Protein backbone atom coordinates (compact mmCIF):
# COMPACT_ATOMS: atom_id res chain seq x y z
CA UNK A 1 0.00 0.00 0.00
CA UNK A 2 3.07 2.71 0.84
CA UNK A 3 6.69 2.35 -0.13
CA UNK A 4 9.63 4.20 -0.62
CA UNK A 5 11.00 1.54 -3.37
CA UNK A 6 10.04 -0.92 -5.95
CA UNK A 7 11.56 -4.00 -7.67
CA UNK A 8 9.82 -5.84 -11.43
CA UNK A 9 10.79 -8.91 -9.83
CA UNK A 10 11.49 -9.79 -5.90
CA UNK A 11 12.18 -6.86 -3.09
CA UNK A 12 14.63 -4.28 -3.47
CA UNK A 13 17.67 -4.42 -2.23
CA UNK A 14 17.90 -0.65 -0.17
CA UNK A 15 14.41 -1.11 1.00
CA UNK A 16 15.60 -0.24 4.72
CA UNK A 17 18.34 1.96 6.56
CA UNK A 18 19.24 3.34 3.17
CA UNK A 19 21.66 5.70 3.27
CA UNK A 20 24.14 4.88 0.14
CA UNK A 21 24.35 1.94 -2.72
CA UNK A 22 27.07 -0.41 -1.62
CA UNK A 23 28.56 0.46 -4.50
CA UNK A 24 29.85 4.54 -3.87
CA UNK A 25 32.29 6.25 -1.30
CA UNK A 26 29.91 8.23 0.17
CA UNK A 27 32.95 10.25 0.87
CA UNK A 28 34.21 10.69 -2.74
CA UNK A 29 35.62 14.51 -3.17
CA UNK A 30 34.10 16.45 -5.58
CA UNK A 31 36.26 17.87 -8.36
CA UNK A 32 38.52 17.81 -11.45
CA UNK A 33 37.48 16.26 -15.45
CA UNK A 34 36.93 12.96 -16.70
CA UNK A 35 36.84 13.54 -20.93
CA UNK A 36 35.52 10.58 -22.97
CA UNK A 37 35.33 9.33 -26.42
CA UNK A 38 32.20 9.05 -28.60
CA UNK A 39 32.12 7.60 -32.20
CA UNK A 40 30.22 9.01 -35.22
CA UNK A 41 28.27 12.40 -34.37
CA UNK A 42 25.69 14.11 -33.28
CA UNK A 43 23.46 17.22 -34.75
CA UNK A 44 21.25 18.14 -31.50
CA UNK A 45 20.12 17.78 -27.42
CA UNK A 46 16.51 15.92 -27.89
CA UNK A 47 16.84 12.11 -27.01
CA UNK A 48 13.25 11.98 -27.57
CA UNK A 49 12.52 13.31 -30.71
CA UNK A 50 11.53 11.44 -34.13
CA UNK A 51 14.84 12.38 -35.97
CA UNK A 52 18.00 12.93 -35.18
CA UNK A 53 21.63 11.96 -33.91
CA UNK A 54 21.67 13.24 -30.32
CA UNK A 55 24.44 14.05 -28.31
CA UNK A 56 26.11 11.70 -25.82
CA UNK A 57 24.34 11.58 -22.40
CA UNK A 58 21.31 13.43 -23.65
CA UNK A 59 19.29 10.75 -22.20
CA UNK A 60 20.61 11.65 -18.64
CA UNK A 61 19.59 15.54 -19.24
CA UNK A 62 16.49 14.74 -16.50
CA UNK A 63 15.99 13.45 -12.99
CA UNK A 64 12.69 11.18 -13.14
CA UNK A 65 10.42 10.34 -10.28
CA UNK A 66 12.56 7.03 -9.09
CA UNK A 67 16.00 6.20 -10.40
CA UNK A 68 17.22 2.69 -10.95
CA UNK A 69 20.60 1.15 -8.85
CA UNK A 70 23.02 -0.21 -10.77
CA UNK A 71 23.82 -3.67 -8.65
CA UNK A 72 20.30 -5.02 -9.49
CA UNK A 73 18.38 -6.08 -12.34
CA UNK A 74 14.89 -4.02 -12.32
CA UNK A 75 14.62 -1.42 -8.46
CA UNK A 76 13.80 2.27 -8.31
CA UNK A 77 14.48 4.51 -5.56
CA UNK A 78 13.74 7.65 -4.71
CA UNK A 79 14.54 10.86 -6.66
CA UNK A 80 12.37 13.64 -7.49
CA UNK A 81 9.54 11.24 -5.71
CA UNK A 82 9.91 10.55 -2.04
CA UNK A 83 6.92 7.80 -1.80
CA UNK A 84 4.04 6.29 -3.32
CA UNK A 85 0.88 4.86 -2.25
CA UNK A 86 -0.62 1.94 -4.82
CA UNK A 87 -3.03 -0.73 -5.71
CA UNK A 88 -1.86 -3.97 -4.61
CA UNK A 89 -1.79 -5.58 -8.22
CA UNK A 90 0.02 -1.68 -9.14
CA UNK A 91 -2.99 -0.57 -11.58
CA UNK A 92 -2.41 2.66 -10.19
CA UNK A 93 0.04 4.56 -7.61
CA UNK A 94 -0.15 8.03 -6.45
CA UNK A 95 2.91 9.35 -6.00
CA UNK A 96 4.42 12.07 -3.39
CA UNK A 97 7.02 14.52 -5.47
CA UNK A 98 9.77 16.04 -2.93
CA UNK A 99 8.99 19.26 -2.27
CA UNK A 100 12.47 20.69 -2.82
CA UNK A 101 12.88 19.49 -6.44
CA UNK A 102 14.10 21.81 -8.60
CA UNK A 103 14.15 22.44 -12.50
CA UNK A 104 17.85 24.50 -13.15
CA UNK A 105 16.78 27.45 -13.45
CA UNK A 106 15.56 27.22 -9.52
CA UNK A 107 12.11 27.04 -10.60
CA UNK A 108 9.64 23.86 -8.93
CA UNK A 109 9.09 20.32 -9.91
CA UNK A 110 5.49 19.51 -9.75
CA UNK A 111 2.70 16.99 -10.23
CA UNK A 112 1.62 19.39 -13.24
CA UNK A 113 5.23 19.09 -14.92
CA UNK A 114 4.73 15.35 -14.52
CA UNK A 115 1.06 15.17 -16.16
CA UNK A 116 2.26 17.60 -18.69
CA UNK A 117 5.23 15.75 -19.73
CA UNK A 118 2.57 12.48 -19.95
CA UNK A 119 0.55 13.73 -22.33
CA UNK A 120 3.88 15.59 -24.24
CA UNK A 121 4.61 12.04 -24.73
CA UNK A 122 1.38 10.75 -25.88
CA UNK A 123 0.84 12.89 -28.48
CA UNK A 124 3.95 14.25 -29.38
CA UNK A 125 6.71 11.02 -28.65
CA UNK A 126 7.81 8.38 -30.74
CA UNK A 127 4.71 6.36 -32.02
CA UNK A 128 5.22 3.26 -29.77
CA UNK A 129 4.14 5.07 -26.28
CA UNK A 130 0.95 5.89 -26.74
CA UNK A 131 0.77 2.26 -27.88
CA UNK A 132 2.06 0.73 -24.56
CA UNK A 133 0.26 3.31 -22.54
CA UNK A 134 -2.69 3.42 -24.60
CA UNK A 135 -5.39 2.74 -21.63
CA UNK A 136 -2.88 5.06 -19.57
CA UNK A 137 -3.99 8.24 -17.53
CA UNK A 138 -1.43 10.72 -15.54
CA UNK A 139 -2.73 12.92 -13.29
CA UNK A 140 -2.43 15.77 -10.85
CA UNK A 141 -4.60 15.37 -8.22
CA UNK A 142 -3.08 18.12 -5.38
CA UNK A 143 0.03 19.91 -5.96
CA UNK A 144 2.40 17.90 -5.63
CA UNK A 145 0.72 13.95 -5.86
CA UNK A 146 0.61 12.54 -9.01
CA UNK A 147 -1.81 9.92 -9.99
CA UNK A 148 -1.01 7.26 -12.46
CA UNK A 149 -3.76 4.69 -13.85
CA UNK A 150 -3.38 1.89 -16.13
CA UNK A 151 -6.00 0.38 -17.97
CA UNK A 152 -4.82 -3.46 -17.51
CA UNK A 153 -2.63 -4.54 -14.80
CA UNK A 154 1.31 -4.13 -15.72
CA UNK A 155 3.50 -3.97 -12.96
CA UNK A 156 6.88 -3.09 -15.14
CA UNK A 157 4.59 -0.43 -17.50
CA UNK A 158 4.16 1.77 -13.52
CA UNK A 159 7.19 1.20 -12.66
CA UNK A 160 8.60 2.28 -16.04
CA UNK A 161 7.19 5.24 -15.46
CA UNK A 162 9.35 6.14 -13.01
CA UNK A 163 12.03 6.57 -15.26
CA UNK A 164 10.50 8.91 -17.38
CA UNK A 165 12.37 12.31 -17.69
CA UNK A 166 10.16 15.08 -15.76
CA UNK A 167 10.25 17.79 -18.11
CA UNK A 168 9.38 21.38 -17.14
CA UNK A 169 6.15 22.72 -18.62
CA UNK A 170 7.50 26.39 -18.86
CA UNK A 171 10.08 25.41 -21.65
CA UNK A 172 8.78 22.30 -23.16
CA UNK A 173 5.18 23.98 -23.84
CA UNK A 174 6.88 25.98 -26.84
CA UNK A 175 8.73 22.90 -28.16
CA UNK A 176 7.29 20.10 -30.34
CA UNK A 177 9.07 16.74 -28.36
CA UNK A 178 9.27 14.94 -31.76
CA UNK A 179 11.68 18.17 -33.06
CA UNK A 180 15.38 17.79 -32.69
CA UNK A 181 16.43 20.69 -30.41
CA UNK A 182 19.66 23.09 -31.49
CA UNK A 183 20.39 24.07 -28.04
CA UNK A 184 20.38 21.88 -24.86
CA UNK A 185 16.63 21.98 -23.13
CA UNK A 186 15.85 23.27 -20.14
CA UNK A 187 16.80 20.54 -17.67
CA UNK A 188 16.88 18.96 -14.11
CA UNK A 189 19.50 16.38 -13.50
CA UNK A 190 23.15 16.67 -11.44
CA UNK A 191 25.58 17.74 -14.86
CA UNK A 192 24.08 20.17 -17.69
CA UNK A 193 25.62 21.29 -20.88
CA UNK A 194 27.54 24.43 -20.84
CA UNK A 195 29.34 24.19 -23.71
CA UNK A 196 29.66 22.32 -26.86
CA UNK A 197 30.58 22.34 -30.68
CA UNK A 198 28.35 20.61 -33.18
CA UNK A 199 29.37 17.16 -34.38
CA UNK A 200 32.76 17.53 -32.21
CA UNK A 201 32.18 18.03 -28.24
CA UNK A 202 30.06 18.46 -25.89
CA UNK A 203 30.97 19.39 -22.18
CA UNK A 204 29.18 18.91 -19.25
CA UNK A 205 29.17 20.99 -15.85
CA UNK A 206 28.37 19.67 -12.58
CA UNK A 207 25.05 21.67 -10.98
CA UNK A 208 27.29 22.54 -7.99
CA UNK A 209 23.83 23.72 -6.16
CA UNK A 210 21.80 20.45 -6.95
CA UNK A 211 19.10 20.13 -5.43
CA UNK A 212 19.10 16.34 -4.71
CA UNK A 213 22.86 16.00 -4.20
CA UNK A 214 22.48 14.37 -0.69
CA UNK A 215 20.08 11.82 -1.77
CA UNK A 216 21.00 8.52 -1.12
CA UNK A 217 20.79 7.53 -4.66
CA UNK A 218 22.86 10.35 -5.28
CA UNK A 219 25.44 10.61 -1.96
CA UNK A 220 29.08 9.41 -3.74
CA UNK A 221 28.23 9.76 -7.18
CA UNK A 222 28.37 13.04 -9.96
CA UNK A 223 31.84 14.06 -8.47
CA UNK A 224 33.37 15.29 -11.24
CA UNK A 225 33.27 18.89 -11.96
CA UNK A 226 33.63 18.32 -15.98
CA UNK A 227 32.51 15.62 -18.07
CA UNK A 228 33.44 16.22 -21.61
CA UNK A 229 32.89 13.92 -24.52
CA UNK A 230 34.94 14.43 -27.77
CA UNK A 231 33.62 12.47 -31.15
CA UNK A 232 36.10 10.35 -33.35
CA UNK A 233 35.07 9.20 -36.91
CA UNK A 234 36.32 5.93 -36.12
CA UNK A 235 37.74 3.57 -33.27
CA UNK A 236 41.03 3.10 -34.83
CA UNK A 237 42.04 6.99 -34.54
CA UNK A 238 40.23 6.94 -31.20
CA UNK A 239 42.04 4.30 -29.57
CA UNK A 240 45.53 5.84 -30.72
CA UNK A 241 44.48 8.99 -29.27
CA UNK A 242 43.43 7.34 -26.01
CA UNK A 243 46.94 6.29 -26.02
CA UNK A 244 48.47 9.27 -26.76
CA UNK A 245 46.29 10.92 -23.55
CA UNK A 246 43.62 13.13 -25.45
CA UNK A 247 40.63 11.08 -23.38
CA UNK A 248 40.78 9.51 -20.08
CA UNK A 249 39.26 5.80 -20.52
CA UNK A 250 38.62 3.33 -22.48
CA UNK A 251 36.37 0.52 -23.45
CA UNK A 252 38.22 -1.78 -25.53
CA UNK A 253 36.31 -3.97 -28.30
CA UNK A 254 38.71 -4.89 -30.13
CA UNK A 255 40.32 -8.25 -29.09
CA UNK A 256 43.28 -7.46 -31.37
CA UNK A 257 43.97 -4.13 -29.80
CA UNK A 258 43.79 -5.62 -26.20
CA UNK A 259 45.96 -8.75 -27.04
CA UNK A 260 48.63 -6.65 -28.50
CA UNK A 261 48.52 -2.78 -28.84
CA UNK A 262 48.31 -2.02 -24.80
CA UNK A 263 51.74 -1.50 -25.07
CA UNK A 264 54.60 1.30 -25.30
CA UNK A 265 55.89 4.18 -22.76
CA UNK A 266 52.83 5.04 -21.06
CA UNK A 267 52.19 2.01 -20.06
CA UNK A 268 55.68 1.00 -19.10
CA UNK A 269 55.50 4.14 -16.42
CA UNK A 270 52.20 2.89 -15.68
CA UNK A 271 50.45 5.93 -16.53
CA UNK A 272 48.04 3.65 -17.95
CA UNK A 273 46.04 1.10 -16.14
CA UNK A 274 44.72 -1.91 -17.69
CA UNK A 275 41.84 -4.06 -15.93
CA UNK A 276 40.09 -7.74 -17.52
CA UNK A 277 36.84 -8.71 -14.94
CA UNK A 278 35.18 -11.59 -15.45
CA UNK A 279 31.20 -10.58 -15.57
CA UNK A 280 28.40 -12.57 -14.61
CA UNK A 281 25.15 -11.02 -15.08
CA UNK A 282 23.18 -10.82 -18.56
CA UNK A 283 25.22 -10.19 -21.33
CA UNK A 284 24.89 -7.58 -24.44
CA UNK A 285 24.78 -9.28 -27.97
CA UNK A 286 25.75 -8.70 -31.44
CA UNK A 287 24.05 -10.03 -33.95
CA UNK A 288 23.86 -9.56 -37.91
CA UNK A 289 19.80 -8.44 -38.78
CA UNK A 290 17.94 -10.21 -42.10
CA UNK A 291 15.55 -7.79 -43.02
CA UNK A 292 13.11 -10.23 -43.78
CA UNK A 293 10.98 -8.04 -45.86
CA UNK A 294 13.11 -8.24 -48.36
CA UNK A 295 12.45 -11.01 -50.88
CA UNK A 296 16.44 -11.88 -50.67
CA UNK A 297 15.82 -12.89 -46.88
CA UNK A 298 11.98 -14.09 -46.85
CA UNK A 299 13.07 -17.52 -46.94
CA UNK A 300 14.24 -19.25 -43.41
CA UNK A 301 16.47 -21.95 -45.95
CA UNK A 302 18.00 -18.95 -47.24
CA UNK A 303 19.27 -17.31 -43.49
CA UNK A 304 19.96 -20.94 -42.20
CA UNK A 305 22.52 -20.88 -45.42
CA UNK A 306 24.06 -17.45 -45.17
CA UNK A 307 24.73 -18.36 -41.31
CA UNK A 308 26.46 -21.27 -42.10
CA UNK A 309 28.60 -19.01 -44.47
CA UNK A 310 29.92 -16.97 -41.43
CA UNK A 311 32.81 -19.16 -39.94
CA UNK A 312 33.29 -17.92 -36.15
CA UNK A 313 35.71 -20.67 -35.05
CA UNK A 314 38.05 -19.61 -37.72
CA UNK A 315 37.76 -15.84 -37.66
CA UNK A 316 37.74 -16.40 -33.29
CA UNK A 317 41.27 -18.56 -33.56
CA UNK A 318 42.90 -16.70 -37.29
CA UNK A 319 41.60 -13.10 -35.99
CA UNK A 320 40.69 -12.46 -32.07
CA UNK A 321 42.75 -14.71 -30.09
CA UNK A 322 40.35 -16.62 -28.97
CA UNK A 323 38.72 -13.85 -27.23
CA UNK A 324 35.12 -14.49 -28.29
CA UNK A 325 31.87 -16.44 -27.08
CA UNK A 326 29.25 -17.18 -29.85
CA UNK A 327 26.14 -15.33 -29.65
CA UNK A 328 23.25 -18.29 -28.70
CA UNK A 329 20.43 -16.59 -27.10
CA UNK A 330 17.96 -13.14 -26.89
CA UNK A 331 18.26 -14.07 -23.04
CA UNK A 332 22.15 -14.46 -23.14
CA UNK A 333 23.77 -16.15 -19.55
CA UNK A 334 20.00 -16.17 -17.81
CA UNK A 335 17.59 -18.33 -16.47
CA UNK A 336 15.81 -17.35 -19.67
CA UNK A 337 18.12 -18.22 -22.04
CA UNK A 338 16.97 -21.54 -23.82
CA UNK A 339 19.75 -23.67 -23.13
CA UNK A 340 18.10 -27.45 -22.37
CA UNK A 341 14.99 -29.23 -23.96
CA UNK A 342 11.52 -27.78 -23.16
CA UNK A 343 10.18 -28.89 -20.05
CA UNK A 344 6.07 -29.19 -19.76
CA UNK A 345 5.10 -25.77 -18.76
CA UNK A 346 6.97 -24.73 -21.93
CA UNK A 347 5.25 -27.20 -23.84
CA UNK A 348 1.81 -26.38 -23.03
CA UNK A 349 2.41 -23.07 -24.15
CA UNK A 350 4.75 -24.02 -27.76
CA UNK A 351 2.33 -27.39 -28.51
CA UNK A 352 -0.95 -25.19 -29.80
CA UNK A 353 1.36 -23.41 -32.43
CA UNK A 354 3.09 -26.14 -33.43
CA UNK A 355 1.75 -26.37 -36.86
CA UNK A 356 3.81 -22.50 -37.23
CA UNK A 357 6.80 -23.77 -35.52
CA UNK A 358 10.09 -25.06 -37.15
CA UNK A 359 10.12 -28.78 -35.48
CA UNK A 360 13.53 -28.75 -34.23
CA UNK A 361 11.48 -26.05 -30.98
CA UNK A 362 10.55 -29.28 -30.23
CA UNK A 363 13.55 -31.73 -30.64
CA UNK A 364 16.48 -29.82 -30.53
CA UNK A 365 18.66 -27.61 -28.66
CA UNK A 366 19.22 -24.37 -30.79
CA UNK A 367 23.03 -24.38 -31.19
CA UNK A 368 24.79 -21.85 -34.02
CA UNK A 369 26.97 -23.36 -36.49
CA UNK A 370 30.15 -24.45 -35.45
CA UNK A 371 33.52 -25.50 -37.94
CA UNK A 372 36.53 -26.92 -37.28
CA UNK A 373 38.26 -23.04 -37.56
CA UNK A 374 40.58 -24.45 -40.14
CA UNK A 375 38.98 -22.06 -42.84
CA UNK A 376 36.79 -23.72 -45.50
CA UNK A 377 34.37 -25.95 -43.83
CA UNK A 378 33.18 -28.37 -45.77
CA UNK A 379 30.09 -29.57 -44.11
CA UNK A 380 28.78 -26.25 -43.00
CA UNK A 381 29.13 -25.03 -46.77
CA UNK A 382 27.74 -28.23 -48.16
CA UNK A 383 24.89 -27.80 -46.18
CA UNK A 384 24.82 -23.89 -46.98
CA UNK A 385 24.53 -25.48 -50.36
CA UNK A 386 21.62 -28.21 -50.10
CA UNK A 387 19.22 -25.76 -48.58
CA UNK A 388 20.36 -22.69 -51.29
CA UNK A 389 19.33 -24.81 -53.56
CA UNK A 390 16.17 -26.26 -52.27
CA UNK A 391 14.97 -22.62 -51.87
CA UNK A 392 15.39 -22.32 -55.50
CA UNK A 393 19.38 -20.76 -55.37
CA UNK A 394 21.08 -22.52 -57.47
CA UNK A 395 24.91 -21.72 -58.89
CA UNK A 396 25.20 -20.95 -63.08
CA UNK A 397 28.92 -20.49 -63.50
CA UNK A 398 30.25 -19.02 -60.25
CA UNK A 399 27.11 -17.35 -59.52
CA UNK A 400 23.79 -18.34 -57.36
CA UNK A 401 20.80 -17.74 -59.34
CA UNK A 402 17.17 -17.95 -58.75
CA UNK A 403 16.11 -21.46 -60.61
CA UNK A 404 13.04 -19.60 -61.66
CA UNK A 405 13.89 -16.40 -63.13
CA UNK A 406 17.78 -16.44 -63.25
CA UNK A 407 18.33 -12.97 -60.53
CA UNK A 408 21.74 -13.28 -58.92
CA UNK A 409 21.65 -13.86 -55.59
CA UNK A 410 23.00 -10.85 -54.12
CA UNK A 411 22.37 -8.19 -50.44
CA UNK A 412 24.27 -5.25 -49.22
CA UNK A 413 25.34 -5.69 -45.86
CA UNK A 414 25.52 -1.77 -44.31
CA UNK A 415 27.94 -0.46 -42.25
CA UNK A 416 28.74 2.29 -39.93
CA UNK A 417 32.41 3.39 -41.13
CA UNK A 418 33.26 3.80 -37.58
CA UNK A 419 33.50 0.51 -36.41
CA UNK A 420 36.49 -2.26 -36.97
CA UNK A 421 34.70 -4.57 -39.07
CA UNK A 422 37.73 -7.28 -39.23
CA UNK A 423 35.11 -10.09 -39.73
CA UNK A 424 33.70 -8.71 -42.94
CA UNK A 425 35.77 -9.33 -45.43
CA UNK A 426 36.25 -13.26 -44.53
CA UNK A 427 32.53 -13.75 -44.62
CA UNK A 428 32.30 -11.91 -47.83
CA UNK A 429 34.97 -14.41 -49.00
CA UNK A 430 33.08 -17.49 -47.92
CA UNK A 431 30.02 -16.14 -48.97
CA UNK A 432 31.26 -15.65 -52.65
CA UNK A 433 32.33 -19.51 -52.50
CA UNK A 434 28.93 -20.16 -52.61
CA UNK A 435 28.08 -18.09 -55.04
CA UNK A 436 26.46 -15.26 -53.21
CA UNK A 437 27.43 -11.28 -53.64
CA UNK A 438 27.96 -9.28 -50.82
CA UNK A 439 28.39 -5.49 -51.12
CA UNK A 440 29.70 -3.79 -48.47
CA UNK A 441 28.91 -0.47 -47.92
CA UNK A 442 30.31 1.62 -45.11
CA UNK A 443 28.41 4.86 -44.69
CA UNK A 444 28.75 7.90 -41.67
CA UNK A 445 26.95 7.53 -38.38
CA UNK A 446 24.11 9.88 -39.47
CA UNK A 447 23.19 7.50 -42.54
CA UNK A 448 23.63 4.62 -40.20
CA UNK A 449 21.03 5.89 -37.76
CA UNK A 450 18.19 6.87 -40.11
CA UNK A 451 18.71 4.11 -42.04
CA UNK A 452 18.88 1.43 -39.07
CA UNK A 453 15.46 3.43 -37.89
CA UNK A 454 13.76 2.87 -41.08
CA UNK A 455 15.07 -0.44 -41.92
CA UNK A 456 16.82 0.76 -45.34
CA UNK A 457 19.14 -2.59 -45.42
CA UNK A 458 19.00 -5.71 -46.31
CA UNK A 459 21.13 -6.79 -43.78
CA UNK A 460 23.18 -4.78 -40.93
CA UNK A 461 25.11 -5.11 -37.25
CA UNK A 462 22.78 -5.04 -34.40
CA UNK A 463 23.67 -5.13 -30.51
CA UNK A 464 20.64 -6.85 -28.86
CA UNK A 465 20.98 -5.35 -25.31
CA UNK A 466 20.96 -7.13 -22.46
CA UNK A 467 17.48 -8.55 -21.02
CA UNK A 468 18.19 -10.00 -17.74
CA UNK A 469 14.39 -11.50 -17.43
CA UNK A 470 11.64 -11.01 -20.20
CA UNK A 471 10.16 -7.60 -20.05
CA UNK A 472 7.25 -6.14 -21.57
CA UNK A 473 9.98 -3.91 -23.75
CA UNK A 474 10.03 -7.26 -25.85
CA UNK A 475 6.68 -5.85 -27.47
CA UNK A 476 8.44 -3.04 -28.93
CA UNK A 477 11.09 -4.84 -30.38
CA UNK A 478 9.38 -8.48 -31.84
CA UNK A 479 5.39 -7.39 -31.86
CA UNK A 480 3.62 -7.09 -35.07
CA UNK A 481 1.83 -4.20 -33.68
CA UNK A 482 5.34 -2.43 -32.95
CA UNK A 483 6.83 -2.71 -36.28
CA UNK A 484 7.83 0.63 -36.75
CA UNK A 485 8.97 1.33 -33.14
CA UNK A 486 12.92 1.17 -34.99
CA UNK A 487 13.86 -1.81 -32.47
CA UNK A 488 11.81 -4.28 -34.95
CA UNK A 489 15.67 -5.04 -36.97
CA UNK A 490 14.36 -8.13 -38.79
CA UNK A 491 10.94 -6.52 -39.60
CA UNK A 492 9.13 -9.35 -38.01
CA UNK A 493 5.08 -9.61 -37.70
CA UNK A 494 4.48 -13.11 -36.52
CA UNK A 495 1.52 -14.64 -34.63
CA UNK A 496 3.04 -16.95 -32.73
CA UNK A 497 5.82 -13.99 -31.34
CA UNK A 498 2.94 -12.00 -30.74
CA UNK A 499 1.06 -15.01 -28.73
CA UNK A 500 3.71 -15.71 -26.65
CA UNK A 501 4.42 -11.90 -25.85
CA UNK A 502 1.33 -11.06 -25.26
CA UNK A 503 1.58 -14.10 -22.58
CA UNK A 504 4.32 -12.54 -20.83
CA UNK A 505 2.81 -8.93 -21.07
CA UNK A 506 0.03 -10.51 -18.56
CA UNK A 507 2.95 -11.94 -16.36
CA UNK A 508 4.35 -8.87 -15.69
CA UNK A 509 6.39 -9.29 -11.97
CA UNK A 510 5.63 -13.00 -12.41
CA UNK A 511 8.89 -14.76 -12.19
CA UNK A 512 7.14 -18.55 -12.16
CA UNK A 513 5.12 -17.50 -15.58
CA UNK A 514 8.12 -15.92 -17.18
CA UNK A 515 10.62 -18.86 -16.78
CA UNK A 516 9.10 -21.05 -19.13
CA UNK A 517 7.70 -17.82 -21.63
CA UNK A 518 11.21 -16.72 -22.07
CA UNK A 519 12.98 -19.39 -23.04
CA UNK A 520 9.58 -20.56 -25.45
CA UNK A 521 10.36 -17.20 -27.17
CA UNK A 522 13.91 -17.39 -27.28
CA UNK A 523 13.22 -21.06 -28.80
CA UNK A 524 11.00 -19.31 -31.60
CA UNK A 525 13.28 -16.16 -32.19
CA UNK A 526 16.24 -18.48 -32.61
CA UNK A 527 15.33 -21.59 -34.63
CA UNK A 528 13.64 -19.20 -37.19
CA UNK A 529 17.14 -17.45 -37.75
CA UNK A 530 16.22 -13.91 -37.78
CA UNK A 531 19.16 -12.65 -37.06
CA UNK A 532 22.87 -14.38 -37.72
CA UNK A 533 24.44 -14.40 -34.34
CA UNK A 534 27.84 -12.96 -33.89
CA UNK A 535 29.76 -12.74 -30.36
CA UNK A 536 29.98 -11.40 -27.36
CA UNK A 537 32.31 -11.77 -23.90
CA UNK A 538 31.36 -11.92 -20.14
CA UNK A 539 34.42 -9.69 -19.42
CA UNK A 540 35.20 -6.18 -19.17
CA UNK A 541 37.93 -4.82 -20.52
CA UNK A 542 38.73 -1.12 -19.59
CA UNK A 543 42.16 1.34 -19.49
CA UNK A 544 41.98 4.31 -18.05
CA UNK A 545 44.58 7.29 -17.35
CA UNK A 546 45.81 6.72 -13.59
CA UNK A 547 44.55 10.02 -12.22
CA UNK A 548 41.14 8.16 -10.28
CA UNK A 549 40.07 6.18 -7.71
CA UNK A 550 37.27 4.11 -7.27
CA UNK A 551 35.38 2.53 -4.62
CA UNK A 552 35.74 -0.80 -3.45
CA UNK A 553 32.63 -2.70 -4.84
CA UNK A 554 31.59 -2.23 -8.78
CA UNK A 555 27.92 -2.34 -9.10
CA UNK A 556 26.64 -5.73 -11.04
CA UNK A 557 25.09 -4.38 -14.11
CA UNK A 558 27.10 -1.14 -15.11
CA UNK A 559 30.77 -0.06 -14.93
CA UNK A 560 29.79 2.47 -12.35
CA UNK A 561 32.21 4.87 -13.83
CA UNK A 562 29.46 7.42 -12.16
CA UNK A 563 30.72 6.77 -9.15
CA UNK A 564 34.58 7.58 -9.29
CA UNK A 565 36.47 10.49 -8.37
CA UNK A 566 39.63 12.43 -9.34
CA UNK A 567 42.41 11.42 -7.47
CA UNK A 568 44.98 13.99 -6.57
CA UNK A 569 47.33 12.23 -5.70
CA UNK A 570 47.63 10.28 -8.57
CA UNK A 571 46.94 12.69 -11.36
CA UNK A 572 49.86 14.77 -10.09
CA UNK A 573 52.13 11.53 -10.85
CA UNK A 574 50.88 11.68 -14.77
CA UNK A 575 52.81 14.98 -17.32
CA UNK A 576 50.95 17.23 -19.05
CA UNK B 1 12.24 1.48 -25.19
CA UNK B 2 9.37 3.28 -24.88
CA UNK B 3 10.71 6.45 -24.56
CA UNK B 4 13.37 7.32 -27.76
CA UNK B 5 13.96 6.08 -31.13
CA UNK B 6 17.15 3.36 -31.56
CA UNK B 7 20.67 4.81 -30.71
Amino acid sequence: KESYAFAVLGEPRYAFNFNHFDYVNPAAPKGGQITLSALGTFDNFNRYALRGNPGARTEQLYDTLFTTSDDEPGSYYPLIAESARYADDYSWVEVAINPRARFHDGSPITARDVEFTFQKFMTEGVPQFRLVYKGTTVKAIAPLTVRIELAKPGKEDMLSLFSLPVFPEKYWKDHKLSDPLATPPLASGPYRVTSWKMGQNIVYSRVKDYWAANLPVNRGRWNFDTIRYDYYLDDNVAFEAFKAGAFDLRMENDAKNWATRYTGKNFDKKYIIKDEQKNESAQDTRWLAFNIQRPVFSDRRVREAITLAFDFEWMNKALFYNAWSRTNSYFQNTEYAARNYPDAAELVLLAPMKKDLPSEVFTQIYQPPVSKGDGYDRDNLLKADKLLNEAGWVLKGQQRVNATTGQPLSFELLLPASSNSQWVLPFQHSLQRLGINMDIRKVDNSQITNRMRSRDYDMMPRVWRAMPWPSSDLQISWSSEYINSTYNAPGVQSPVIDSLINQIIAAQGNKEKLLPLGRALDRVLTWNYYMLPMWYMAEDRLAWWDKFSQPAVRPVYSLGIDTWWYDVNKAAKLPS
Amino acid sequence: MRTGNAN
